RNA sequence: UAAGAUAUCAGAGGAAAGUCCUCUGAUCAAACAUGCGCUUCCAAUAGUAGAAGGACGUUAAGCAUUUAUCAUUGAACUAGUUCAUUGAAGUCAUUGAUGCAAACUCCUUGGUCACACACGGCGCGGAAGGCGUG
């Protein structure tokens, strides 16, 4: 007999094709997509709880650290730490999905932009994406002069929220 | 489609002379008419000659073993 | 064959002769190329050497008129990549970076992406990035 | 046997090879059969004396494979669970 | 997951005097 | 090559040597062998301005 | 046991390496469970492209104990 | 170094960092995870180690030091045909007592899933 | 891919030959316990250490070596050599690759346990085996 252990279910009618109908079935794909999403975070979320080995401290260092004053520690509340871990987890999700693609935005009206950045129609990748519009025929006859009320200004540089109040308050020149 | 065992058979009945490249170690090519074959692709060759790699001796009726068959060519 | 059927076509004789009449216009160089690729549409190792050598001398003669076209140095390597000789793909990034005097961003970005896959040697692949960042 | 069942778990991910001639292929793995023979798509092929090329599609007799390197996140797919509890099968 | 990592910077104007007009020529 | 020839106008309008070569030389444009006369006919006026 | 699925390959030009050094390009007709393969209009490739290259025969069948790789040089 | 159990077959020594030899004189050293009827095996974080041709005159009979050129390749599936022998290198990260503990908690947890699945399939 | 099987041996018994089945011995195996003056290992604080393993780290363009296409045509030339043109293929590298050696930095591991500073065992563990009974 045969079964798929992501779904945990046995196949009802065993043939080769019923397997392939289950192997590329919508239900089964959503399981195996979700199964590896759980094993991804679990290696990171279950952080290596290391084992400590405490040495018997010296007579010398015990006197040199006694004269040194005891520093204050900061412990947050349970309600506080449940929110701050909700934030810091959601922040690391953002740094995954940045993908800084300003450079594609800069060469928009150039003479080979269809052939290099559209990426349905390169050579290296182009045959593979057609399986799984802005065509390759585009030349520099259409849109001769870019600035004819068409172009958008460059989106300004991003900044950190936490340190949003380090910015100089006034601009040097008067913008419109 | 044209399966190989099907297409070995179309040298048997057609009586065409074939050349058969062997395993690269031995260093000879055999040629002559393929009379008949088995399930294990070992064939009998009629009026065979052993060419080193056009001065090679004639063999006669030779049963060739199917481990050493690399190509069979017209 | 596909090659000789393209020479005896009418549109090849007019688009070529247009370029030799008006070299620096570009929009005729661009039509001479955009047409000649589509006429060999399956552009794999299959297609015949007379048609590939001709589509190589269009590119390499066209970049010798317009050395500042970043995309057509990328697009000419990828055609040499898919056809499958990465020796000749490097050689035409080297000739692209030297055209800009080593200091163009799009070339060094779309060189290194490619260069990750084919260098397969640790110390030398980081040497590409050390040489890159100083320019 | 798990060694082979793993290779089916790696469809559509980048893998490597090493044929017993001493070549090294590395491209996305499209098909595999039970005799450990594979079809790779969009590959980079390294000849035994170092020469590298690119080829779109390749097939290899499974008999000549020396090893396959798989993505490292399948190290904890459920082939490797020792104690597994399958449910009672449906009646045919 | 309410707030975000980054914002575009907002900034105050310098009130438009003769010394800080970017179109000025005289 | 066959049925193709490499020509550059910058060496021809200035009337210099080697303005055509059949081998794949650098900076030359590939035109059909039969169309070399239709090439020369178009540049005749500019050669008349260069001459006179 | 199972037949190798080269169903998408057939009737395209195909280069393949026989044992170690010899490379043979032809148009693939048929195949079997052992990967013994048969192809039309074969040509043995070498270092010099037109010079050392010579054609083999009209139909040739290869044993699957000498296939290493089999690249499909077409779509 | 490490003393292996005097009657321990290849099925027993899962997680033991092995030292597998192929026919060409190249060695793959890693944690074993599966095996098979015809003895092809899945190592976890293996490293291939080769003696280069230049160093090999040094191993001919006369402290020797050998420059072993190694390359990382994580999670392989070897082939059987190629293996020549195996030898044991390290022992697993977890104890012998602790590998029984993790079995019984997983054997308990696996059974809990089925009964929670069967009663979620029965009524709905 | 399929079929078959679930330790072997020997004896007594039930339905001259063999099979089927049952309790009695021997041997074999697994799991579990449990012992051995059994074997090996388990890191400074009376000090700023050290052991095993690494580094796909640095010094470092170290030092010492050896390597960078073939064919066709003309000129000069000694009696091979250089220059120019035409074709063929061409991993990248020469700060490389190959051999030699050191120093430094940094990473993962553990009983950093208890008693004692005392002229060839029989402290309490844990880890790894070997051997023996049940």
């Amino acid at each position: 007999r045969y079964y798929c252990e992501y779904c945990h279910s046995y196949l009802t009618h065993d043939t080769l094709s019923v397997r392939k109908s289950h192997l590329v079935g919508k239900n089964h794909l959503r399981i195996t997509a979700d199964y590896y999403r759980n094993k991804a975070r679990d290696i990171i979320n279950k952080h290596n709880h290391k084992r400590r080995h405490i040495g018997k401290r010296g007579r010398k260092e015990r006197e040199n650290s006694s004269q040194n004053e005891t520093l204050k520690v900061t412990c947050l509340s349970n309600k506080e730490k449940r929110h701050i871990m909700h934030v810091k987890k959601m922040n690391q999700k953002e740094l995954a999905q940045t993908s800084i693609d300003t450079l594609k935005l800069l060469y928009d009206g150039s003479p080979g932009y269809s052939k290099v950045f559209v990426d349905a129609n390169r050579f290296d990748i182009g045959d593979l994406v057609k399986a799984s519009s802005r065509s390759r025929d585009e030349t520099c006859e259409s849109n001769p002069f870019p600035r004819l009320n068409n172009p958008k200004k460059l989106e300004p540089p991003k900044i950190l929220s936490q340190w949003s109040n380090t910015i100089p308050k006034t601009s040097i020149f008067y913008s419109v | 489609m044209v399966p190989p065992i099907n297409c070995i058979f179309n040298f048997l009945q057609q009586q065409t002379p074939v050349t058969i490249w062997l395993f690269e170690q031995i260093g000879i090519r055999i040629k002559g008419k393929i009379v008949g074959f088995d399930e294990f692709m070992n064939v009998v060759i009629d009026e065979a000659v052993e060419i080193p790699v056009e001065k090679g001796t004639p063999l006669g009726k030779i049963l060739l073993k199917g481990d050493n068959i690399t190509l069979i060519t017209s | 064959d596909k090659y000789t059927a393209l020479i005896h076509d009418e549109n090849f004789s007019t688009l070529t002769l247009n370029v030799s009449r008006y070299p620096k216009s570009l929009a005729y160089w661009e039509k001479l190329l955009n047409y000649i690729v589509k006429a060999s549409a399956p552009i794999c190792k299959s297609t015949e050497p007379q048609l590939l050598k001709l589509i190589r001398c269009t590119y390499s003669s066209m970049l010798n008129e317009f050395p500042y076209l970043e995309n057509y140095y990328i697009d000419f390597a990828l055609l040499e990549y898919k056809l499958g000789n990465v020796s000749m793909s490097h050689k035409i990034f080297q000739r692209g970076l030297q055209a800009f005097n080593q200091r163009s961003l799009l070339l060094w970005t779309s060189y290194l992406k490619f260069c990750n896959n084919v260098i397969s040697h640790q110390k030398q692949l980081f040497k590409k990035y050390e040489t890159a960042e100083e320019y | 046997g798990i060694p082979v069942k793993l290779l089916n778990e790696a469809q559509g991910h980048i893998v490597s090879l090493e044929l017993t001639t001493g070549a090294t292929y590395r491209g996305k793995l499209v098909e595999s059969e039970d005799s450990m023979n594979v079809q790779l798509r969009d590959v980079i092929a390294t000849e035994p004396q170092g020469a590298v090329t690119h080829m779109d599609q390749i097939f290899v007799r499974g008999s000549q494979i020396k090893f396959i390197v798989v993505p490292d996140l399948l190290k904890n797919a459920p082939l490797f669970k020792k104690n597994s509890s399958r449910p009672m099968p449906p009646i045919r | 997951n309410h707030m975000s990592q980054f914002i575009y910077p907002v900034q105050q104007q310098p009130s438009l005097n003769h010394f800080t007009d970017p179109n000025n020529t005289t | 090559m066959r049925d193709i020839v490499f020509v550059s106008p910058q060496l021809y309008l200035s009337s210099q040597e080697g303005w055509k070569s059949d081998s794949a030389k650098s900076g030359f444009i590939p035109i059909l062998k039969n169309d070399l006369q239709r090439f020369q006919d178009s540049l005749k006026h500019i050669v008349d301005a260069r001459n006179s | 046991v199972s037949t190798p699925e080269l169903k998408k390959y057939m009737d395209k030009k195909i280069l393949l390496n026989i044992n170690g050094s010899r490379k043979v390009a032809g148009i693939l007709r048929g195949y079997d469970i052992f990967l013994n393969v048969v192809l039309d209009d074969a040509m043995e490739i070498n270092g010099e492209d037109p010079a050392n290259n010579h054609q083999l025969g009209l139909q040739t069948v290869i044993r699957g104990n000498s296939i290493i790789s089999l690249e499909a040089l077409d779509a | 170094k490490i003393q292996v159990a005097h009657s321990s077959r290849l099925a027993n020594l899962i997680d033991y960092k092995l030292r597998v030899l192929t026919q060409d004189g190249r060695v793959y050293i890693g944690q074993l995870m599966a095996f098979d009827k015809h003895m092809n095996l899945v190592l976890n974080e293996c490293i291939e180690e080769r003696v280069p041709k230049t160093q090999l005159d040094k191993l001919r009979p006369r402290t020797l030091n050998i420059k072993v050129e190694k390359r990382v390749l994580g999670l392989t599936i070897l082939r059987g045909e190629q293996i020549l022998s195996t030898v044991v290198e390290d022992k697993p990260l977890l104890s012998k007592k602790e590998r029984l503990v993790r079995d019984k908690k997983e054997k308990k947890q696996a059974q809990k899933q089925t009964k929670l699945r069967k009663e979620k399939e029965k009524k709905p």
